[PDB]
């Protein structure tokens, strides 16, 4: 796309129609004529169209109306209503760029934020980039929380978050300009090979993969068309309905064999009869012709009745002959079918136990992205996010992703090593309570307006609590913590001191032996300017590799690269990392997923942000004053940084409206 | 729409392989029963067919009488008018095996035949025996 369409586009906006969101705010406008819509929609592109064309300064109301021409230009109200609205929900002047006007000297409302994680973080500029006053607290003695980028001399390889998964559309295509991310694109093919560490063939490797893909489109055909999403009271997992539909393969491949065996056996029954009848013919055939020929023996001169049986026996023998000749002809025809039938069988299996282990991988990758084995992921709704996928290859951060939440944190009032404890929200306003990480008796208050929960899915979800909510969080909000999914995946980072693998390939996959085991160190990247070499954990292996020495985890590593690459061409590691996220008290676990019974209405639960009760009773309804963000708030773009950037931004834009007011909603 | 090509999932099927626990391996082994019972019985049939097969064995060259070239004729000999009504006797209206054991008459000449001598042969008689076995 390009033009102002591409700037709708490029911010997640459909150019030619007002959003729900847009229609809360100019209600007015999208009530009104046809001709005010487009004008609107026109505004609103070309304004966006301006800040991403330069995202490194401010836009100014000033500045936008300036490059805006008639007619657009003539409505000054609507012009600034539009500015302002997109400035507040961070579709402009979000990340870092230059303050065209310095901060005002004084700032409205205090809001405490949990945690520095990117989504905190991209809320606290938003904050304080309206002029309010903003504390982050982070348990952590560092910034970026699940972005997390591990660094030894020149080595520099993420622990965290890797990929930037495309820029048509992302945020984060806003942030790279912003802030030097050497982005790197990834070369997709990766070569596979097996236990013993030899590659699979092109035949092996398509017909697999090509499988696994019709196999996928095979669960959704369950899903939406035989709605096979509820067995014995419980929900389907995709784990479930792919073993279903890998049986009722195996299932049509015996059909499909007995119904050709018993297209043999019918015919061949046809051939036992029709012999018969050949032997027993045969032996009429036997049995006159001694008749004809007794009777050829009396010498003539003869009576015509002596004559008539020569003649009659000959007739009856040459017509019994005939029909011995033709049934001769039958058993040829039905003799060569059987050799067709013998020479076409149907496929001996459906698939092999050596093609059952590459589809396993295939698998282990699928448990890989969506971080949880897919026995968990919900089969209706595991997929719900994919339709808002952007597009352009996908890219690595060449020189750390850390490089982002830094550059966030810069200008912030962040306390680091400040576990909170509890979180207290009244009428009145919030009182949060932390201690220090290092010394846990030296205890922290924070009095604030609002409070906005950044904590992981994973936090939310510890029992017994890692954080007290003082009223508790309400039964609605409780429930969808369970039912959401919180999954995991680990990393070990191996640095050499050459490159051994070949460096035209970015990544390549290793076949484990087992089902069981198909997550086990199944996939290395090759994606860093140094010698590093990533190795995978991921589907139900991740969980259980977090109970094993790192020395182990490299030796099974090196052990399986000597295999692919032979066994004097691996050194020893210089350095090795290994993630152990469950673990990771601060985070436990790697990112969301929509689990069995859960749906993408979860994911707006999450977000839904929480208005305590009246102080005095009989006094008026109070503003709301804990607030939610993160990745797993973020319904279309969850698992994801962009997802956490963008839910930053919005509740930014929701406290704003709440506590500094909305001008623009006239 | 429909699943994809050569993937096969029957609503029936579904709820079949689901219905109870390993309903998969239960319904997944009467086929490796079946096919198994399918296989044995070819072999039978085989065996019993690769014998009838071998007593045919020689075909029936030793039986096999040569052609006899018959020119046809509108005559009839005394001789074959005797032919005929012992023809007839054995074999009623078969017209074609009439004519081929007289030898030299054609079928129609048969069909006349019957016609012509019919009051001279009692044919109707010999028609009577005929059909009364
Ligand atoms: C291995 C891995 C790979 C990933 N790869 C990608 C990728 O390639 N691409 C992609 O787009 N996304 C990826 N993600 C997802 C991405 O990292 C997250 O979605 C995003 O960083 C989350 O931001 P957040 O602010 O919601 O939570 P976080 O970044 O976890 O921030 C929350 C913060 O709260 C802090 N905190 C926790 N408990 C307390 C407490 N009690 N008191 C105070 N502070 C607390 C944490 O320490 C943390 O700093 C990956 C995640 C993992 C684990």
């Amino acid at each position: 796309p390009s033009g102002v369409e591409g700037a709708a586009f490029q911010s997640r906006l459909p150019h030619d129609r007002m959003t729900s969101q847009e229609a809360a705010c100019f209600p007015d406008i999208i009530s009104g004529p046809q001709q005010t819509q487009k004008v609107f929609l026109f505004i609103r592109n070309r304004t966006l169209q301006l800040w991403l064309d330069n995202p490194k300064i401010q836009l100014t109301f000033e500045a936008t109306l300036q490059q805006l021409e008639a007619p657009y230009n003539s409505d000054t109200v609507l012009v600034h209503r539009v500015h302002s609205y997109l400035e507040r929900h961070g579709l402009i002047n979000f990340g870092i760029y230059k303050r065209i006007k310095p901060l005002p000297t004084k700032k409205t409302g205090k809001v405490i934020i949990i945690g520095s994680g990117v989504s905190g973080l991209a809320a606290a500029r938003q904050l304080q980039s309206f002029g309010m006053d903003v504390t982050l607290l982070e348990a952590r003695d560092r910034v970026g929380g699940r972005v997390a980028t591990f660094r030894k001399g020149n080595y520099v390889a993420d622990l965290g978050a890797m990929v930037v998964t495309g820029l048509g559309g992302n945020p984060m295509a806003v942030v790279s300009k912003q802030v030097n991310m050497e982005l790197a694109k990834i070369k997709q093919k990766c070569p596979l090979y097996e236990a013993n560490g030899q590659a699979v063939p092109k035949e092996k490797d398509e017909m697999v993969e090509q499988e696994f893909n019709r196999l996928l489109e095979a669960t959704s055909y369950l899903s939406h068309q035989l709605d096979f999403n509820v067995l014995n009271n419980k929900p389907v997992s995709l784990g479930q309905a792919l073993e279903v539909v890998i049986q009722l393969q195996e299932k049509h491949v015996k059909d499909e064999q007995i119904e050709h065996w018993k297209k043999i056996v019918k015919t061949q029954e046809e051939l036992k009869e029709l012999l018969n009848k050949m032997v027993n013919l045969k032996e009429k055939i036997k049995e006159l012709h001694q008749q004809y020929k007794e009777a050829s023996e009396v010498k003539p001169p003869r009576d015509i009745t002596a004559e008539f049986l020569v003649k009659s026996k000959h007739r009856d023998l040459t017509a019994l002959c005939k029909e011995y000749d033709e049934l001769a002809e039958t058993q040829g025809k039905l003799e060569e079918k059987l050799q067709e039938l013998e020479a076409n069988p149907p496929s001996d299996v459906y698939l092999s136990s050596r093609d059952r282990q590459i589809l396993d991988w295939h698998f282990a990758n699928l448990e890989f992205a969506n971080a949880t084995p897919l026995s968990t992921l919900s089969l209706k709704h595991w997929d719900q996010d994919g339709d808002f996928e952007f597009t352009g290859s996908h890219l690595t951060v060449r020189n750390g992703y850390s490089c982002v939440p830094v550059a966030l944190a810069e200008g912030l009032d962040i306390k680091l090593n400040t576990a909170v404890r509890q979180v207290r929200y009244t009428a009145s306003g919030c009182e949060v309570i932390a201690v220090n990480t290092r010394s846990t008796s030296q205890t922290f208050i924070y009095k604030c307006d609002a409070v906005l929960c950044t904590l992981p899915l994973g936090v939310l979800k510890q029992q017994p609590p890692a954080v007290q909510f003082v009223p508790p969080l309400p039964e609605w909000k409780t429930s969808a913590v369970q039912r959401m999914g919180f999954g995991n995946l680990n990393k070990v980072v191996l640095c050499f001191d050459r490159v051994f693998w070949d460096p035209s390939v970015n990544l390549f996959g290793h076949v484990g032996s087992t089902t069981a085991s198909r997550g086990e160190l199944f996939l290395f990247w090759n994606l860093y300017k140094a010698p590093i070499l990533l190795a995978l954990v991921a589907g139900e292996a991740a969980g259980i590799m977090e109970n094993i020495s790192d020395d182990v985890i490299v030796g099974r590593c090196l052990a399986i690269l000597k295999g692919i690459f032979g066994s004097s061409a691996v050194p020893q590691p210089k350095e090795t990392v290994v993630s152990r996220w469950r673990a990771d008290p601060w985070a436990r676990g790697s990112y969301s997923y929509v689990a069995a019974g859960s749906s993408g209405n979860d994911y707006d639960l999450m977000a839904q942000p929480i208005t305590p009760g009246p102080s005095i009773p009989g006094a008026p309804q109070p503003i709301p004053r804990l607030f939610f963000a993160g990745e797993h708030t973020i319904r279309n773009y969850p698992a994801t940084v962009h997802g956490a950037l963008l839910s930053g931004l919005r509740e930014a834009g929701r406290i704003a409206d709440q506590f500094l007011g909305a001008m623009y909603t006239l | 729409r429909k699943p994809p090509k050569g993937m096969f999932l029957s609503q029936e099927d579904v709820e079949a392989v689901s219905a109870n626990a390993t309903a998969a391996t239960t319904v997944l082994r009467q086929l490796d029963m079946e096919l198994v019972s399918v296989k044995r019985q070819i072999q039978n049939i085989k065996q019993t067919n690769s014998a009838l097969k071998e007593k045919l064995d020689g075909g029936i060259e030793p039986y096999r009488l040569p052609e006899v070239i018959q020119k046809c004729n509108a005559r009839w000999t005394t001789e074959e008018q005797l032919l005929a009504v012992q023809a007839i006797r054995k074999y009623g209206r078969d017209f074609q095996a009439i004519s081929d054991v007289i030898g030299n008459k054609s079928v129609v000449q048969v069909k006349n035949f019957f016609v012509n001598y019919r009051r001279r042969f009692n044919i109707d008689e010999v028609l009577q025996e005929w059909e009364a076995e």
